[PDB]
C-alpha cells in the first residue's frame, strides 16, 4: 500500500466558483465604428 | 421622471443599441465605469431620462437588452462601453432563432416572454412615471421580427397610453442576407401597424450608399452604420434630456405627424454629414443642413422621397443657433419644391431646437419625415412575399410550429391595404 | 454549449473523420494525447486536465480501418471503446449492412452516442459521413437513421455523402446500393448534400495540378469543407449561423433537401502568389460551372437557395456589392420564387492550413452549401445504371437470400423516381 | 539511493547519461533474449506503443531500458542495433543485480541463487524511485496475454520522481 | 427580560442551527470560545434572549442539540463554533432513527425525552419570563420528525402561554431523498396543526432555485442552504436582541398573522440576495427591496404565491430607514397587485423598522406570510400518502414498532381537512 | 461504536471475505499485523499496542480454503481462533451442512460469534457472505442463520449470495439446494443483495477490458460493492444511510426482500482518464441493464424502490439533478406506488483502489442496491430448472440417506414457488 501518489483519474475538479454567464468574446473591427466617429466630431486634422 | 426604457432584441438590435449607448454616455459624460468625468450641470440635471442611479454613483443604462441565442450578449458585453449594464438585464435564450418568425413569435418565444417582461416592469413601474418604451429591433430574422414584436403586443396592452418608438430595421432586398425576408416582414409590419405608435424605417442600403457617397468612406463597417442610426436615435430624443429654446417630446412628434392612426411608419435622417475633405470646405449654417435633410442621399431609408409626397415633416434642430433662420428656411423649402409638400396641410413640419449640439458637432438636425414613398418599401416586399407564398415556398418550418396558412391572407391583406391607404393621400 | 456529435461511418467516413481529426485539432490546439500547450466545446469534451477528447464514434463493420486509428497517433485523443468495430464487414451489400452483421452493432453505437448526448442538453444537431456505394456505408447508415428517427426527433440529422460518380464507381453491385439507400436519404436526414470523389479529383486537377492524387487529398478538401460550415459553430463571427439556420433557409420543401457543395480558394502556393484573394474573386470561383464537388452542371438546372460561408478577414460590404454581381449574371438563374437567394455567413478565423498538405494560408474563404432542380442529374444516372442491371435480375441472389426479399428493389425504383418528378414540378 | 551509476546507463550511438537524465518520464525495464520467439513477436509492438507515446505529446512519456538475456556480445548488438531506448552492457554485473531483485531469469536457477518464483522471459516491468516495482504488464504472468498488455501502462500515476 | 429557548432536532436541525448559532452569534460579537468580542455597546444588551453568562465572561448560547444518531454532534463539536454550546446539553443517542416516525415517537424516543425534557426546563424555568420555543425540525426524516416532534407535544402543557414557533423543512418531491418522506411528513403535520404557534415552512427545493437562479451559483454545495435560512431565523427576532424604531416580537406575529386558530403555516423569505456580477449595479435602497421581497423566486417554498390568495403577513424591515418608505410600499403593492390579496381585510400588511442591520449589509427584510398558496405544497405530499396508503406499502415498519393503521386514516382526515380550510378563503 | 460482525460460509464466502478484508485494511490504513504505521471500529477492535483485530468468523466445513488462509500474508491479522475449521466437506449437500456434519461446527461457530457479538457496545448489523451454489456455504449457511434468528431477534442480518446464474454453473446439483436454500431466504433474512458469477463475469470484460479474469477480480467487484454500501458506516459525510435505514428505504413488505446491485466506475486506467465520470453518468451507467450483477433484466419488471450509494466528492444537489433525469427517462420505469422512489447516501472520502488491481481512482461511486419485481425471473427461472430432475427423483438418495423426508424438497418447492407468485401480485 505504499503507492499513494496514484494521481486521481478524469480532471473532475467540481466548479466550487459562480458560473459565467459571460463568454470570451473578441472585439471586432466590424462591429466597432471607427470611420463615422471622427467623421461626427469636426475632428479637423 | 420621465425614463425611455430602451428595449434592445436581435442581433441587429443589440449592436445598434451598444452603440447608442456608446453615444449617449459620451455625451452625458459616462465612463464604462459608472462613473462622470464632466463639469458641467447640464449632463445630469436630467440623467435619470436614460439612466438610473444604483447606490454607488453610477450610472447603470435602462436597457433590457436580449435575444435567444447566447452569442452577441457575449460580444456587446466584452466590447467597448459594455461593463456598463446589468447582468440580470442580460436575458437570452440558448437554442437558435434561425430566421424564423414562427418560433420567435408563437413557439420558442413564449418561454422568454415570461421572463423578459419580468424585467422590463422592474424598471418601468418604478419611476415617477415612464414616458415611454423603445425598441430597436429589426424586421428581418427570427428574434427580431419574433421575440422584438411579440413583447410589442405584450407591454402595450400592459400599457395602452405611452409612446412607443420602434427603430426597426427594414428588410433590403436589392441585397439582403437571408431568403426567408419577406415572410419575417410581412409577418411582423401587422402587428406593428396596431401595436405600435412611431416605427422609424431604416433600410441597409441606405445605410450602405450614404456612407459611401455623401461621408464617401471606401469600406465602413456595421458598427459605422449603427453609429449613424444612432446620431439620429440620440436626436429625437434631444430635447428630453438636454433644455432648449422649443422643446419637443416624442409625443410632440406623434401628435404632428401621424395624419390617422394608422399611419405612422416614419423617415428618418441625420443631417450634417461631411466627407474627410469638405470638412473644411463646407459652411456649417442652418440653410446649408435643411438642403441637406431634403436631399435624397441623406435619406436612411432608400425610399426616394420625390417618387411619392409628403403629408407631414419635423426637423430636431439640435444645436445654439438663431430661430429665425430655423423657420424661415423651412418656407424656403415648403414654396420651392411644393409639388411634393400635400395640400390638405398648411406647413407641413413641425420644427424644435434643443440648445445643447452633439459631441463635436456645433449644429445637427434629426429629419423626421412622414412621407407617402415608404409605400414603396411595402411594395418592394409585397413582391418578394406574393412570388413564395403562391407557390408554398419556405414554409414547413412556420407550419412546423403550429402557425398555420390563414393568418398569411391576412398578413398581405394588412400590407396591401396599407399601401392603399397611402395611394389615396397622394 | 453547443455541440454536435459527428458519426463517421462506414470505410470512407473513416478516412474522412481522420483528416477531420487532424483539421479540428491543429485548429482548437490539442495534441494527439489531448492536452493543450473556450471555442472547444462543439467538438472536445473536456474529460480531464486539458484532455480533450472528440464528441465522435468511429463505426465499421470491418475492424482493419478501426484498429489502425487504434494504433495510429490519434490512439489517445480518441477514447478506445468510441471506436466501435466487427468482424465481418457488409461485403459491397445493403442487406449485410442493414440486416445481419448490423444486429449486433446498432445496439452499442446507439448505446454510444447516447453516452455522448447525454454530457450537454444544448446539442446542435447530429453529423454523420458515409459513402453510399458499398456495404457498410449505406447499408449500417440505412438502419442508424431509422433508429435515430424514434429517438431524439426534432434533432437535425445532417449528412455528407460520397454519392456515386458517372464513370467513377469502383463497384460492380454500386447501383443496388446507391439507389435502395436512398429511401433513409430522403425521409431520415435534414441535410443532404452530395459528394461524388471525381469532381473533387477535378478540383485537384484543375485548380491544383496534381495528376496523381490519393483519397487521403480528397479528405483533406471534405475536412476544409465541415471546418466551414462549423467555423460559425464555435468561434465568434458578424453574421452567426447554426445547424437549424441553415435548414430554414436552404430547404425549401421537406423532400427536397439534397444539397451541392464547393469551396473557394483551393490553391497552392505557386498559385497563391501571383492573385489577389478579393471577396469577388473567390465567390466567382465558387459559383464556376466546374468547382461544384458532386458533377452536376449548374447550368442545367435552375438555383433555389444559396448559403455561402465567407470565413477570415471579410467585410461585409465586399460580400454585400459581390453578390450584386452575380445576381446580374444570366448564366446563373435562380428559379422564379426565390428573388432573395443568398444566405451569407461572416467569420473572423482564417482557414488553418494543415502544415505539408496542399492548400495555401489564404486569409478568406467561401464554401457554397446551394439548392438547385439541376440535381435531377445526380439522381437519373442511377436511373440507366439500376434498372438496365434490374432489367434480368443481376446481383440479387446475394440480397435476396439474405433477409432482404424481391420487392424492396422495386420500391427503391419508385423512391427515386417520386424524387425525380418532385425536381421537375417544382422548377417550372 | 542510487539505481544506474555514473557509467552504466547508455542509450543508441554510445552516449552514456547519468540517473539526472531520467526524472519526469515513467521508466520501465525490459528483460529480453535475442533468440527468443517472444520477444521477436513482442519488439514491433513495443516499437510502435514507443513511437506513438514518445512521439505525439508535449512531453517525452515513457522510457524504456534494455536488459538482455541473451548468450554474447555479437547477439548484443544484433539486437542492439534495433532498439533507440536505453540498455545496459550485459557484462556489466547491474544486469545480474536487477536480474536477483526483480525475479526475472531463465532457468539457470538452482545453481546459483536457488529461491523459488521465477516470472519468465520476457517482462517490460515499470519502476520507481528506490527501484521498487509498481505494477508488471501481464505479457507472460497469471494473465498470460501477449503484445497488447503494454497497453496497461499507467504513465500518469507512475513517474520517476 | 425575553428569553428563547433553542433546541435543533435531527440532522437538518443539528447542521441548520449549527449556522444559525455562526450568524447570531457574530452579529452579538462573540469569539469561538465564548469571550465578547465586538465593535459596539449595542451587542450587549439582550444576550440574555438566546445566551446564559457562565463564570469568567463565557457566554454560552440556550441550545439543545437533539438527535439520536451520535455522529451528527461530533461534526458540530469538530466543526467551527460549536465548542462555545455546553458538553452538557449534547444530548445524544447511539442507536439512531430509521428515517422512521415510529422509530422516535413511539419507540426508542421515548425513553431518551426525559433526557431532554430535563435538560430543557434547566435552562427554560432559570429566565425572568421566557418568549417561548424555536425547533428546527425536519419533517421527512426520522428523528426531527418523530422524537422531536413529540418534544412538540411535551412542552405544550407545561408551557401552554409560551410561544411555540418552529421552523420546518418539508420534504419536496423532486429534491426527495428518501422514499418514506411522505409518511414522515403528513405524520408530522397532523400532530404540529394542534401543537403550535408559528410554523415556518423551508423547502430544500426552493432553497436551491434562489441560489442558482438569484444568488447565482450552479453546484458549488448544501450548507449555502443553511446560510440562507439561517439570516431569516435571526430577521425575525430582530426586536428582541437589538432596539428598533417600531418594536415587533413573535407574539407580534402572533395576532396579526394568525386570523383563524389553524392557520399556522407561514412563508419565508429574505431579500437583499444580490448575485456577483449585479453587487455593483443594484440600488440597495428600500424600493428594490420590497420588490424582491414579493417575488415569487425569492420564497423558500415551491408553493407560487401568484396560484393563491394572501390573508396577513409581516414586514420585517432591518436597517436604519425612514418608516415613510416602508409603508406607501406595501399599499403600492396592495393595490397593484389587488386580486392576489384577501379582500375581507383592508390592510393586509404589517410593518416594523427594526434599526441595525446584519453586518456587511445596510438594509435587510425577512418575509412572513400566510398566504392560501401553501395549500398546493401541503396536497403535494398528500398525493404521495395516497400512493402507497392506498394499498398500505412501506407499512409493516410503522405497525411494528407500536402504532395502529388508525392514526395514518386519522392524518389525512385533518390534513385535507386543512388544506380545504386554506382553500375556501380564495 | 458501531459495528458490523461479518460471518463468511463456504468457499465463495471465504474468498469473497479475503478480498473485502483485503479492501477494509487498506481504506483506513491497517497493516497485517494489526498495527497502524476512531474510523477502525466499524470492522475492527482495538485490543493492546496497536493490534487491531478483524470482526470475522471464517466457516467452511472442510479445512481446505482457510488452512491455506492461516499459511497466507493474513496469519498475524486474522487472529487464529475464530478461523473456524472442520474436516469433512459438506460436498454440495444441503442434507449434509444442514445435518449431520455440520451441529459439530454450528456449537462453536455460535461461541466465537457470542464472543465477537458481545465486545463491543451496540452491534449494528451481521453480514453473511454466504454460496447458495453447494455444501458448506448452503447447508452451515441454513443452519447457522437458524440459529441467530433466536439467539438475536430484532437484529439487521444482511446477506450476500452467490445464486446460480443461468447458463454456468460448477456444480450439477446447484437447482436442488439453491431450491432447499429458499427457506433460510425467506423467513430469516432482512437484506438479500443478489450477486452471481456470470454476471460479474461479463462486468469486467466489457468494462475493464479482461478477457480471462479469475475469482480474485470477481471478489474485488463484491469487496467494492460491499465497501460503498458500509462506508457511512465507518465514515463521515452528508446526509449519510445506515444500516438501521438501509432497508427500510427498500423493503416495502416483509417477504419482498430481494435486492440487486450495480456499480459505476468500474473502470481500467486506461479508458477512464478518456471519460469524464459525471454525477449523471455515473447513474445511468449504474441503472444500465448491462450493469447489473446478476442476469435479471431490469425492463421486464418493474421497479419498486431503489437505494443509491454515491460516494467520494459528490454534492448534495447534482445528485437530485441526475435522480431526476434518471425519472424523466422511459426506459427505467418505476410503479405507481412510489412518486419518490430514491433513497441515496453521500460519503466524503473516495472509493479505494487496491493497488495491483484493474480498477482505478476515482473520487465518485454508485453502489445502488435496488428491490424491484425483475428479481422474480430469477428465481422462477430456477422453478424449470429445478422440476426437470426432481420429475424421476435423481441426485436423492443423498439427500434421504443424511436427512431430508421426502416433502421438504416438496415444501421447498412450495415455498420457491409462493415466493415469486408475491411478486406479480405486487406489481399490478
Ligand atoms: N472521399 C472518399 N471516398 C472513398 C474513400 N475510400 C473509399 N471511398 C468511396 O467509398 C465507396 C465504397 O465504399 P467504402 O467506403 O470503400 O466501404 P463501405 O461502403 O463503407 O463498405 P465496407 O468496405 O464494407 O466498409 C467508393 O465509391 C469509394 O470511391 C476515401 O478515402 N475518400
Ligand atoms: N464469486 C465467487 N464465487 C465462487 C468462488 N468460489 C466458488 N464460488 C461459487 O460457489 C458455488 C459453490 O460453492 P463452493 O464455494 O464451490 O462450495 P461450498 O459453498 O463451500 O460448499 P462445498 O460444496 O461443500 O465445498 C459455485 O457456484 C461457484 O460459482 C469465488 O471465489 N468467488
Ligand atoms: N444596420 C445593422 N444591421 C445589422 C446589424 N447586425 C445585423 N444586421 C442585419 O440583420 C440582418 C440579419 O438579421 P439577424 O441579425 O440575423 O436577425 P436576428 O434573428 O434578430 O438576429 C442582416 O441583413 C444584417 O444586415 C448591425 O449591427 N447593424
Ligand atoms: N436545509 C438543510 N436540509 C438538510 C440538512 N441536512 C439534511 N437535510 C435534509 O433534511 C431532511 C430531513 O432529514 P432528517 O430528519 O434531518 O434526517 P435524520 O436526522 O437522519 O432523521 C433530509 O431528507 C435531508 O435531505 C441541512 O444541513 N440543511
Ligand atoms: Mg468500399
Ligand atoms: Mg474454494
Amino acid at each position: 500500500p505504499s503507492a499513494g501518489a496514484s494521481i486521481q483519474a478524469a480532471g473532475k475538479e467540481i466548479d466550487w466558483s459562480e458560473k459565467k454567464l459571460f463568454r470570451k468574446a473578441v472585439v471586432s473591427t466590424v462591429f466597432a465604428s471607427d470611420q463615422v466617429a471622427e467623421r461626427l466630431r469636426q475632428d479637423l486634422p | 421622471m420621465r425614463e425611455i426604457v430602451h428595449v434592445q432584441g436581435g442581433q441587429c438590435g443589440n449592436q445598434i443599441g451598444a452603440k447608442f449607448w456608446e453615444v449617449i454616455s459620451d455625451e452625458h459624460g459616462i465612463d464604462p465605469t459608472g462613473t462622470y468625468c464632466g463639469d458641467s450641470d447640464l449632463q445630469l440635471e436630467r440623467i435619470n431620462v436614460f439612466y438610473n442611479e444604483a447606490t454607488g454613483g453610477r450610472f447603470v443604462p435602462r436597457a433590457i437588452l436580449m435575444d435567444l441565442e447566447p452569442g452577441t450578449m457575449d460580444s456587446v458585453r466584452a466590447g467597448p462601453f459594455g461593463q456598463l449594464f446589468r447582468p440580470d438585464n442580460f436575458v437570452f435564450g440558448q437554442t437558435g432563432a434561425g430566421n424564423n418568425w414562427a418560433k420567435g413569435h408563437y413557439t420558442e418565444g413564449a418561454e422568454l416572454i415570461d421572463s423578459v417582461l419580468d424585467v422590463v416592469r422592474k424598471e418601468a413601474e418604478g419611476c415617477d412615471c415612464l414616458q415611454g418604451f423603445q425598441i430597436t429591433h429589426s424586421l428581418g430574422g427570427g428574434t427580431g421580427s419574433g421575440m422584438g414584436t411579440l413583447l410589442i403586443s405584450k407591454v402595450r396592452e400592459e400599457y395602452p397610453d405611452r409612446i412607443m418608438e420602434t427603430f426597426s430595421v427594414f428588410p433590403s432586398p436589392k441585397v439582403s442576407d437571408t431568403v426567408v425576408e419577406p415572410y419575417n416582414a410581412t409577418l411582423s409590419v401587422h402587428q406593428l401597424v396596431e401595436n405600435a405608435d412611431e416605427v422609424q424605417v431604416i433600410d441597409n442600403e441606405a445605410l450602405y450608399d450614404i456612407c459611401f457617397r455623401t461621408l464617401k468612406l471606401t469600406t465602413p463597417t456595421y458598427g459605422d452604420l449603427n453609429h449613424l442610426v444612432s446620431a439620429a436615435m440620440s436626436g429625437v430624443t434631444c430635447c428630453l434630456r438636454f433644455p432648449g429654446q422649443l422643446n419637443s417630446d416624442l409625443r410632440k412628434l406623434a401628435v404632428n405627424l401621424i395624419p390617422f392612426p394608422r399611419l405612422h411608419f416614419f423617415l428618418i435622417g441625420f443631417a450634417p454629414l461631411t466627407s474627410r475633405g469638405s470638412q473644411q470646405y463646407r459652411a456649417l449654417s442652418v440653410p446649408e443642413l435643411t438642403q441637406q435633410m431634403f436631399d435624397a442621399k441623406n435619406m436612411m431609408c432608400a425610399s426616394d422621397p420625390r417618387h411619392g409626397r409628403y403629408l407631414t415633416a419635423s426637423a430636431m434642430f439640435r444645436g445654439r443657433m438663431s430661430t429665425k433662420e430655423v423657420d424661415e428656411q423651412m418656407l424656403n423649402v415648403q414654396n420651392k419644391n411644393s409639388s411634393y409638400f400635400v395640400e390638405w396641410i398648411p406647413n407641413n413640419m413641425k420644427s424644435s431646437v434643443c440648445d445643447i449640439p452633439p459631441k463635436g458637432l456645433k449644429m445637427s438636425v434629426t429629419f423626421v419625415g412622414n412621407s407617402t414613398a415608404i409605400q414603396e418599401m411595402f411594395k418592394r416586399v409585397s413582391d418578394q412575399f406574393t412570388a413564395m407564398f403562391r407557390r408554398k415556398a419556405f414554409l414547413h418550418w412556420y407550419t412546423g410550429e403550429g402557425m398555420d396558412e390563414m393568418e398569411f391572407t391576412e398578413a398581405e391583406s394588412n400590407m396591401n391595404d396599407l399601401v392603399s391607404e397611402y395611394q389615396q393621400y397622394q | 454549449m453547443r455541440e454536435v456529435i459527428s458519426i463517421h461511418v462506414g470505410q470512407a467516413g473513416i478516412q474522412i473523420g481522420n483528416a477531420c481529426w487532424e483539421l479540428f485539432c491543429l485548429e482548437h490546439g490539442i495534441q494527439p494525447d489531448g492536452q493543450m500547450p473556450d471555442a472547444f466545446n462543439t467538438f472536445f469534451s473536456e474529460t480531464g486536465a486539458g484532455k480533450h477528447v472528440p464528441r465522435c464514434v468511429f463505426l465499421d463493420l470491418e475492424p482493419t480501418v478501426v484498429d489502425e486509428v487504434r494504433t495510429g497517433t490519434y490512439r489517445h485523443l480518441f477514447h478506445p471503446e468510441q471506436l466501435i468495430s466487427g468482424k465481418e464487414d457488409a461485403a459491397n451489400n445493403f442487406a449485410r449492412g442493414h440486416y445481419t452483421i448490423g444486429k449486433e452493432i446498432v445496439d452499442l453505437s446507439l448505446d454510444r452516442i447516447r453516452k455522448l448526448a447525454d454530457n450537454c442538453t444544448g446539442l446542435q444537431g447530429f453529423l454523420m459521413f458515409n459513402a453510399v456505394g458499398g456495404g457498410t456505408g449505406s447499408g449500417l447508415g440505412c438502419l442508424l437513421l431509422e433508429r435515430l428517427s424514434v429517438d431524439y426527433g426534432k434533432k437535425s440529422k445532417l449528412n455528407f455523402c460520397s454519392w456515386p460518380s458517372p464513370q467513377v464507381s469502383t463497384a460492380v453491385v454500386e447501383p443496388y446500393n446507391s439507389v435502395l439507400s436512398t429511401h433513409s436519404l430522403l425521409e431520415h436526414t435534414d441535410v443532404a448534400v452530395m459528394l461524388d470523389n471525381e469532381a473533387i479529383y477535378d478540383i485537384c486537377r484543375r485548380n491544383l495540378d496534381i495528376e496523381r492524387p490519393t483519397y487521403t487529398n480528397l479528405n483533406r478538401l471534405i475536412a476544409q469543407v465541415i471546418s466551414s460550415l462549423t467555423a460559425s459553430l464555435r468561434f465568434d463571427g458578424a453574421l452567426n449561423v447554426d445547424v437549424t439556420e441553415f435548414q430554414t433557409n436552404l430547404v425549401p420543401y421537406p423532400r427536397i433537401h439534397f444539397m451541392l457543395s464547393s469551396y473557394a480558394p483551393i490553391i497552392s502556393a505557386e498559385k497563391a502568389y501571383h492573385e489577389q484573394l478579393s471577396v469577388a474573386e473567390i465567390t466567382n470561383s465558387a459559383f464556376e460551372p466546374a468547382s461544384m464537388m458532386a458533377k452536376c452542371d449548374p447550368r442545367h438546372g435552375k438555383y433555389m437557395a444559396c448559403c455561402l460561408m465567407y470565413r477570415g478577414d471579410v467585410v461585409p460590404k465586399d460580400v454585400n456589392a459581390a453578390v450584386a454581381t452575380i445576381k446580374t449574371k444570366r448564366t446563373i438563374q435562380f428559379v422564379d420564387w426565390c428573388p432573395t437567394g443568398f444566405k451569407c455567413g461572416i467569420n473572423y478565423q482564417p482557414p488553418t492550413v494543415v502544415p505539408g498538405g496542399d492548400l495555401a494560408k489564404v486569409m478568406r474563404a467561401v464554401c457554397m452549401i446551394s439548392n438547385s432542380t439541376a440535381i435531377a442529374e445526380v439522381f437519373s444516372r442511377m436511373d440507366h445504371k439500376f434498372d438496365l442491371m434490374y432489367a434480368k435480375r443481376a446481383f440479387v441472389h446475394w440480397y435476396v437470400g439474405e433477409g432482404m426479399e424481391e420487392g424492396e428493389f422495386s420500391e427503391a425504383r419508385e423512391d427515386l423516381a417520386a424524387l425525380e418528378k418532385d425536381y421537375e414540378e417544382v422548377g417550372i | 539511493l542510487i539505481l544506474f551509476p555514473e557509467g552504466s546507463l547508455k542509450n543508441s550511438n554510445n552516449t552514456v547519461i547519468p540517473q539526472s537524465h531520467l526524472k519526469g518520464k515513467s521508466v520501465a525495464l525490459y528483460f529480453a533474449d535475442g533468440a527468443d520467439p517472444k520477444c521477436a513477436s513482442l519488439l514491433p509492438f513495443l516499437l510502435n506503443y514507443y513511437r506513438t507515446m514518445n512521439e505525439g505529446g508535449a512531453n517525452q512519456k515513457i522510457e524504456i531500458i534494455f536488459v538482455s538475456l541473451d548468450r554474447d556480445r555479437e547477439a548484443f548488438e544484433s539486437h542492439r542495433a534495433h532498439m533507440p531506448w536505453l540498455s545496459i552492457d550485459l557484462e556489466n554485473p547491474l544486469t545480474e543485480i536487477l536480474k536477483r531483485h526483480f525475479r526475472v531469469m531463465k532457468e539457470y536457477e538452482v545453481p546459483t541463487y536457488g529461491y523459488g518464483s521465477r516470472t519468465g522471459v520476457p517482462s517490460v516491468i515499470v519502476i520507481g524511485s528506490d527501484g521498487r516495482e509498481a505494477q508488471f504488464l501481464p505479457i507472460c504472468s497469471g494473465l498470460e496475454e501477449g503484445d497488447r498488455a503494454l497497453l496497461r501502462w499507467d504513465w500518469r500515476n507512475t513517474k520517476f520522481a
